[PDB]
This record gives structure tokens, sequence and C-alpha cells, in this order.
């Protein structure tokens, strides 16, 4: 038996515990409370041997952008995140996470995902940006932030809804394994 | 020490209690008025919540033994035991219970410490815990229990603790899911036959959803084996699955194959079963009442399957019973020659039609029903195709079937009455013509009178298909593959790695990175088409000499110096070929020569004026007047260049003692064509024919001609902005900065046309435009419709973009002056 680690990092508000939460439970929380640290897991198989898979987070306060870095240690797999509705946290990628994530742990593979895709779909959301002036993130220059920051794929994927979720942790899996 | 204020008082104790300094909270805790049970901030978080989620397990019996309620639930219902009971602390677990705290409370979803605790699968804390909790079947607000999550997470020792607590095994959901039903959902083996041991029953859901029907969806072919083990009857169920259109054909293929490697035996019984269901479609699809749509889709989406599972070939961990289940289709066939015979006397009836009309032309309700066989026609151009698809597979790759030749020949009348009421059938069903040489004759004639935009597309998704495609994977190609050369002498340096470096490994790979360097752009790539075409064309190599118009290349007469020209002609057709290959444009303009000898037509007297106009000039008049009595004296021998030596020789064999006249001066001018331009560099077109058929083969690029060639290879040569924005004169643009734009509408006017071409060099990478104007821009990732991103404005501010993306980043130029200057002074640096 083997087992990997693995690591969610991202901005506060952007659906990291959302994320796992859906995954492991298909419950999506009604209320917003940001955390301080979480842990999960799942299984895969290699070769007729099991193998685990662990899955940790973090917060953004200011304190825990230092011991973040005390929880990255043998870490086998990043997934950097972003809001997709939210123009700042994917901004400060460039800014803070790409050149964080690199200085701590550079050589591990990196994996770029889009969160709040629900909120990216519905209309009304787009409507309170228009009369915002604002105009949410898209696909293709997406995949070029992440050859820009080195991430090996760039993926989207929902945590109401689910559309796409299940494939954020294939190519995870498959990325790390190959 | 803490204030008095509680806000100051925990954001000094919360950074402490990660810390856990056992002593020095104590005097805190005691000398101090602070509540612990005080919630702070919008979440109304105690500090309880902290100290439980982390493992100072100190800092909980402190916190505890001032009065801090263990109970306590936050706005989102958790307590302290759902966040103790994620990070599996047991020290915690422990204290927690030995003052007071219950296990039962739920939060406003209804999950408890059970499910929490499920999720992550510590056994060793469920066996505690079940003691102590009342109830393990707790169902949450949607229904669900501790069981149908732990199963879907796979925890093979969850379920069987919890299944010895006497768990249920058959709780249906509020839509009815079975624990079995969320297990296949994510593919777990353990849980699933785990669970099939107990006797897990199998139900739908209310929803009317079946689990098998998002176990195909799903793709998981581990669940399907266990499935079937106990259940045989649910394997034709999935050949049923195959009809609705709702399921992705990708994902069946990868289960049929999983299972096809078992045993020979489910291998006969897919392919068995595919060709009776076959079978069923095929009589269905002639049917006229029937759907035709949905009835041809599904008949070639299972034909596909067929096809592909039958070229998978077993393992040990070949026969006849891979042509018995042909018997099955060759009823299909059967049924198919009596109708190929049928619409045959169908023939004979319109031939027998076509004698009252022509009767009626040589002396000088229908329609509706000439449709119905037209769409029946449609309907059977489906089934042709599938035993195309069949006659392919039955034998190695590269081979059309003797069986398949003989009868299409039978019937080619049909087939060419068939293409002339609807043209559109090549470009709907009947496809496979660019295989077989020999069909393509019949048809390349009736092909090439179609519109040329109709053969544009057909050419384009054949050709793709072959395409080493990692584009959207970008999925960095492996390292040994890649070549690694530095820039300098790219001409030599190319072609150095090609012919060294194994050809099946280049043949296989796309990327082009520099050696030291990690540079890897498609706009960079693209400059790297520049240069070495400049290269190629360049009169230093001598390998090509400008042309007489000046604005073509041909092959130079004097290439042969050379040593090695054979072969680095031919690393220059696998190099243009491969442009071809994935559609990027080379700049180079071949004179209309070089083309027809890259699709083998040959040239004609207007040729000769490529090297010597006034030779052509003498060849067209003496076409155009009779010879015979104009006692020219001239036979079948001209002058021509041999390895560089003036020598007189005959153009065929004893053609010195054959004169020319009327008869035989049409071919005199036509054997001296390629006496010239062609026996003269032979050896060279020999070799870069060579190269570039290895990526595009003869046939596929035959259905084009010298024109059509050079518009896909070189590009489009005519531009305008105007097609871009799809107008010529509004006030505004796209409500951005649009004085602005105004002037930048108003600066590419008054620039001349070359320029502005340059302009698109830079952030394209390639001189040439591409066809169908800007609706057609490749850029990073194929198709990228070309944008400008706005930029604020700083002095002396040049614009600048990322090649790999075709954008430009345009600074906010207040002044029109400043925006046509700062473009400028950019074309000079960035020439
Ligand atoms: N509808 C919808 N809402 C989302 C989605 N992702 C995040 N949200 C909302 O955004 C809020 C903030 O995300 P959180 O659940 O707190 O996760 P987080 O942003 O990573 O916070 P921390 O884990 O503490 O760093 C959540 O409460 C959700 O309501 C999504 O994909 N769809």
């Amino acid at each position: 038996m083997q087992a990997i680690k693995c690591v969610v990092v991202g901005d506060g508000a952007v659906g990291k515990t959302c994320l796992l939460i859906s995954y492991t439970t298909n419950a999506f929380p009604g209320e917003y409370i940001p955390t301080v640290f979480d842990n999960y897991s799942a299984n895969v198989m290699v070769d007729g041997k099991p193998v685990n898979l662990g899955l940790w987070d973090t917060a953004g306060l200011e304190d825990y952008d230092r011991l973040r870095p005390l929880s990255y240690p043998q870490t086998d797999v990043f997934l950097i995140c972003f809001s997709l509705v939210s123009p700042a946290s994917f901004e400060n990628v460039r800014a803070k996470w790409y050149p964080e994530v690199r200085h701590h742990c550079p050589n591990t593979p990196i994996i770029l995902v889009g969160t709040k895709l629900d909120l990216r779909d519905d209309k009304d959301t787009i409507e309170k940006l228009k009369e915002k002036k604002l105009t949410p993130i898209t696909y293709p220059q997406g995949l070029a932030m992440a050859k820009e920051i080195g991430a090996v794929k760039y993926l989207e994927c929902s945590a109401l809804t689910q559309r796409g979720l299940k494939t954020v942790f294939d190519e995870a899996i498959r990325a790390v394994l190959c | 020490e803490l204030p008095e204020d509680n806000e100051t008082a925990v954001y000094t104790l919360m950074p402490m209690v990660m810390a856990d300094q056992h002593r020095s909270v104590s005097e805190l805790l005691s000398n101090s008025k602070f509540d612990v049970n005080y919630a702070f901030g919008r979440v109304k978080r105690s500090l309880l919540h902290i100290a439980a989620n982390c493992g100072s397990v100190e800092c909980l019996v402190l916190l505890l033994k001032k009065g801090a309620n263990p109970n306590y639930q936050d706005i989102s219902g958790c307590t302290p035991l759902h966040l103790a009971a994620r990070n599996g602390q047991k020290k915690c677990m422990s204290k927690l219970l030995e003052y007071s705290a219950d296990v039962n409370i739920c939060n406003n979803e209804g999950l408890t410490a059970i499910h929490w605790l499920a999720v992550n699968g510590r056994t060793e804390l469920l066996h505690d815990l079940v003691q102590h909790v009342s109830d393990v079947d707790v169902e949450d607000a949607m229904g669900q229990t501790a069981l149908h999550v732990a199963c879907q997470n796979g925890h093979k020792t969850t379920v069987q603790c919890l299944l010895d607590s006497g768990a249920d095994i058959n709780r249906p959901n509020v839509s009815g899911a079975t624990p079995l039903y969320f297990a296949c959902s994510h593919g777990q083996r353990d849980t699933a036959q785990i669970l099939l041991l107990r006797g897990a029953k199998y139900l739908p859901d209310k929803n009317g959803v079946t689990p098998l029907d998002l176990c195909v969806q799903g793709g998981y072919g581990e669940t399907c084996e266990v499935l079937i083990q106990y259940h045989p009857r649910l394997f034709q169920t999935i050949i049923q699955m195959t009809q609705n259109e709702d399921l992705r054909e990708n994902m069946l293929r990868q289960v049929l194959e999983h299972l096809s490697q078992q045993s020979e035996s489910q291998y006969l019984k897919i392919l068995t079963s595919l060709a009776e269901v076959a079978t069923t479609n095929g009589h269905k699809l002639l049917s006229l009442s029937s759907n035709y749509d949905a009835q041809m889709k599904s008949l070639l989406r299972i034909v596909r399957m067929f096809c592909h599972v039958f070229r998978i070939g077993p393992s040990s961990p070949n026969k006849t019973p891979r042509s018995q289940v042909f018997k099955p289709l060759e009823l299909l066939w059967h049924s198919l020659d009596e109708w190929l015979v049928l619409i045959a006397t169908e023939l004979m009836k319109n031939k027998r039609d076509s004698t009252e009309i022509t009767s009626i032309l040589l002396k000088q309700a229908s329609a509706d029903c000439q449709d119905v066989i037209s769409m029946t026609a449609n309907r059977l151009s489906a089934v042709i195709q599938a035993f195309y698809m069949c006659c392919s597979c039955q034998m190695p790759p590269g081979m059309t079937s003797p069986r398949f030749i003989e009868f299409v020949c039978k019937h080619d009348e049909v087939l060419k009455c068939f293409v002339n009421r609807n043209p559109k059938i090549i470009f709907d069903h009947f496809h496979f013509l660019l295989e077989c040489p020999e069909l393509m004759s019949r048809f390349m004639h009736i092909i090439k009178a179609q519109p040329f935009k109709d053969r544009c597309e057909w050419f384009y998704e054949h050709l793709h298909s072959g395409q080493p495609d990692s584009d959207m994977v970008h999925r960095p190609v492996n390292e040994n593959d890649i070549l690694l050369v530095h820039r300098d002498s790219i001409f030599r340096s190319s072609c150095e790695v090609v012919s060294k470096a194994n050809c099946a490994k280049l043949k296989q790979g796309i990327a082009v990175r520099f050696h030291g360097e990690e540079g890897m752009g498609q706009g960079v790539v693209r400059e790297w088409f520049d240069i070495l075409s400049n290269e190629i064309v360049n009169p230093d190599y001598a390998l090509f000499t400008q042309s007489a118009d000046g604005t073509t290349f041909q092959p130079n007469s004097n290439s042969y110096v050379n040593p090695d020209h054979l072969n680095y002609f031919r690393f220059a057709g696998q190099i243009l070929g491969l442009a071809l290959n994935h559609r990027q444009l080379v700049n180079i303009y071949f004179t209309r020569s070089f083309y027809k000898h890259i699709l083998g037509i040959p040239v004609n007297y207007q040729d000769v004026a490529s090297i010597d106009p006034e030779y052509a000039k003498n060849l067209q008049w003496i076409l155009d007047n009779d010879i015979s009595d104009l006692g020219l004296e001239l036979t079948f021998s001209v002058e021509t260049d041999v390895f560089g030596a003036m020598e007189e020789v005959p153009l065929k064999p004893g053609g010195g003692s054959i004169l020319v006249t009327q008869n035989n001066k049409a071919e005199y001018v036509q054997l001296v064509t390629e006496l010239r331009m062609t026996r003269a560099i032979q050896p060279q077109i020999n070799a870069f024919l060579q190269g570039f058929h290895m990526f595009i083969p003869p046939s596929l690029i035959q259905l084009f001609d010298e024109y059509e060639l050079e518009l896909l290879l070189s590009g489009m040569p005519e531009i305008d902005v105007s097609d871009w924005i799809k107008n010529t004169e509004y006030t505004s643009g796209y409500e951005r900065e649009d004085p602005v734009i105004q002037w930048f509408w108003e600066v590419v006017e008054d620039i001349t046309q070359e320029e502005r071409v340059l302009l698109l060099q830079f952030v394209t990478g390639s001189s040439r435009v591409p066809h169908g104007g800007f609706a057609n821009i490749m850029g990073g990732s194929g198709l990228q419709n070309f944008t400008i991103a706005a930029v604020p404005y700083t002095p002396n501010l040049l614009p600048t973009s990322s090649t790999c993306i075709n954008m430009l980043k345009l600074p906010e130029y207040p002044s029109k002056e400043i925006l046509k200057d700062r473009l400028l002074v950019a074309l000079h640096c960035g020439s």
C-alpha cells in the first residue's frame, strides 16, 4: 500500500471548504464560515494494490500565511485554487500564491483549479457584476496563467451542482502518477 | 496579561492555543475575567472550537474546567465534537467525553460525529463511539445514512465495522439511493464487492435511474465485472443502453475494452450481442416510417464499438469465432446486397422512366417519390459506410477487402446516381473514398465538380483524425522525443537532429524546444518556421532560385553542388508537410510549377516561361500555327542541361529521327517541359516529395489543385481589419476607449498595406495570414479570435503582446499622435 499527500491553497472565500465537503459528502453548506484547518481522505487503485489519498486544507490569515508553509513538508501534489468570479484572487495568484508556493515547494507538480463555477453560470451573478462594471474570468487565458505559473493542468469545477467536480481529482491523481 | 476587553483577549489567546503553552494560559485563564463561552466574529465561533480543532489537548481541559460548554453549537451548528472528530484526535475525544460531552447532537444539515468520523474512516474511534451513540442509522436532511457516505469514499474497514454493528444495508434515500448505488457512483471496488457478499439488494431510485445508469456513464469497468458476476441478466442491459443517445460513446468503449481482456468467451459475447442489435437496427433503419436521424446514429454508434473492439486482441492471462459473429452481420450484408439489387432494379425503373423522358426530349408526384428514395439512399448510405468499416478491420490496415471492391464496382451506377441527386452524400456519409485510390478515380471528377468549400472541411476532418494532438491536453512531450538544438545555424541544426535522432520518436512529437532553454510558445514556434523558411529560400544555400517575376521561389538548378542535398531536401519536405499537418502557415511563395510537382500534376507550356519567357513564346507560337509547310526542320531533340553540361539529347528514344509536325507538335512542347524544369531537378524533387508525403498522403492532397494548395499552405494574400470588426464606419467600437479606437482605425488605414501585415506578424509570428480572414485566426490553443487588451498609459510606452496568445496589450494612448509614433517605434525595434 502507498499513500500520497495533496494540499489545497488559495484565497479565502474561494470555495476550498466547499470543494472537499461537497466531494466527500455531497452536502453544500448554507452559511459563510472561514476555517483554520481541515483534513479529508479518499482511495484509489494501482496495479491491484490500494493507494490512499490524503487531502489537507489551509486558511488565508496572516498568522496562517506562516503556518500554511509548515503544512507543506513532504507534500507530493499542490492544488492552487482561485475564485472564478473574483478577479482580485486570480490576480493574487501572480502576486502571492505563485511566488509563495514555488518559494516553499517549487519541485512538486502544480495544478490550477477554478471554483465558484455555479456563480459563474448563474445569470443573476453576471447582472450584478455588469452593474458593477465587472466581467467574469475566462478559460483561454486561465490556461495561459497555468503555463505562466508552471501549473501542469488547468481545470474548472462546481461544488453545488458538481459539474466537473470529479475530473478535478482524477487529473490530480493522474498527473502525479504520470 | 489579557486586557479587560474580550476582543483583545481572544486575539491574544488565539495564537497561544496552537503553540500549546500549558502553563502560560493557566495564569491568564485564572487571573482574568474573560468568558470562555463568549462568541467572537460574525461566525460567532467560541474559543473552544478553535482549541478543539487543533491538537493542543491541554487547552481543552483548562477551558472545560473554566466552564466552557462542550455542547455549544455555532451558527453552522457544528460543535467541538465535529471539529475534533474530523482531525481524529483520540486524546480530545477521551477528554471531551470525560466532561459530559454528548455525541448525538447534530448540525443544521443533520451531520453528526459518526458522519464526519465515517467520512475519514477512523475505525478505531468508531469502535468506542458506536457503543456510546444511541442510533447508527441517523438520516440527514436528504435522508442519507452514515453508510451511504462511508461506502462512497471506499473505506473497506469502515463498512465492515458498521455492518458488524447492525447498520442498515438497504436503506433507501429520499431519491431511493442504495449504498451500492453510491459505491458505484464513485467506482469503488472493495466496498461494492463486500456489499454483494452480505447480499445487498439491487433496486432503482425513485427518480427512475437504475444503478447501472451511472456505472455506464462513469465507465468504471471494475465495478461492472463484480456486478455481472452475480447478475448476468444485466449484461444484456448494457447492450440496450447503447440505443439511448444520452450516453457518451467514449466511456462505453473503455468499459467494453476492460471486459474484453477478461476471457475470450466474453469477447465473443460482446461481438455477438453487438452484431445482433446492429442487425435489428439495420432493418429498422431501412423502414421509411422509423426516425431517420436516431436510427442511423444508433447504428453507426454501435458499429464503431464493434469495429474498435474487434481490433483489440485478447491476452493469455485468432480463430473462427471472430468470423462467426460476422454471420449475423452477413444477414445484414445479405439484405444490403439485396437492397443493392433492388436499387439496381430501381435504376431500371429510372432508366425505363428515362426512356419516356429521353423520348420526349428527342421529339422536342414523382419528385416526392424521388425524395423519399433519396432519403432512403441517405439511410442506405449509412449502412454501406458501416460495411466498409467492418471490412477495414477484417484484416491488418492499409488493405481494402477484395469482397468490398468487387460489389462496389458492380454497383458503380448506383453510387454515381446518388451523388448526383444528393451531392452532400459525400459530405454526409459517403466519406471512405479517400482510402482506396481506385475508387477515388471514379468519383474524383465528381467530387471536384462540387463546391470547394464542401471539399475543404471534408479534407480537414479526415486529416486531423490522425494528428498527434496535444493542444487541449497540454501535457508536455517526453524530453527524449523533443528536439533540443541551438537556434544558430537553424537549417543545419534542425536537420542534424532529425537525421541522427530515431525516426519513430520524431514523428510522434510536435514540441520544438531550443537547447538550454525552456522556451515553448506557438508564436515562438511559428516564428521558428519563418526563420527556417527564409533560410531555405536564402540564395546563400543555393537550394532555391528566385523566379523571374521575383515573387515566387523554385529549386535552383545549381543546388546539386551540395553533396547531401537529397537528404536536406528530404528534411525540408518533412518540415513543410509538418506545417500543413497542423495547419500552420509557411511564408514561402512557391512557383506554379513547384506546387504542381507536389500534387504530381505534369507541367505545361506556360511553366516554361518560369525559366525562359522567350523560349515559352516560341513553344506557344509553334502550337498556334502549322509547321508542316514552314520548314522548321526540328526533330524531337533539344539542348538541355545534363550534369551541368550543355548537350543535344533526344526527348524520347529515337526522337532525333522523328520530325516535329502538326500531328506531333502537341507532345513536343509537353516533352520539352519536363526536359527543362523537371528532369534537371528531378533528383531534388524526388527527395522533396519523399519527405512531403510522409505526413500528407498523395491521395488526400490530390483532391485539391495547385491554387487551393497554396492558399492552405501559405495563406490569404489580401487582408483588411474590417473583417475582424465586421463593419466599415461606426462612431464607437466595443465601447472601450472609443476615441482611441477611432484613432486606431484612422492610423491603420493611413499606413500602407505592407506595414499593417508586419503588425500582424509581430503578434502572430508569421508574415502570412490564415484563410478565411480574421474568422479563422489560430492562436496558442488553435481557433482563437483576435482581441486587444487595454493597458494604463505611461510615457514612452510601446505596445506588447505575448506571442503564444494572439492578443495585444494596447496602452490607452491619450492622443493619436502618441498612438502612431509608439507603434512605429515598436515596428523599428520589433523588426
Ligand atoms: N454556489 C456556489 N457557492 C460557492 C462555491 N464555492 C464557494 N462558494 C461560496 O463561497 C463561500 C466561501 O467558501 P468557503 O466554503 O468558506 O471555502 P473557502 O473560501 O476556501 O474558505 P476557507 O476554507 O476557510 O479558506 C462558501 O460559503 C460558499 O457559499 C460554488 O462553487 N458554488
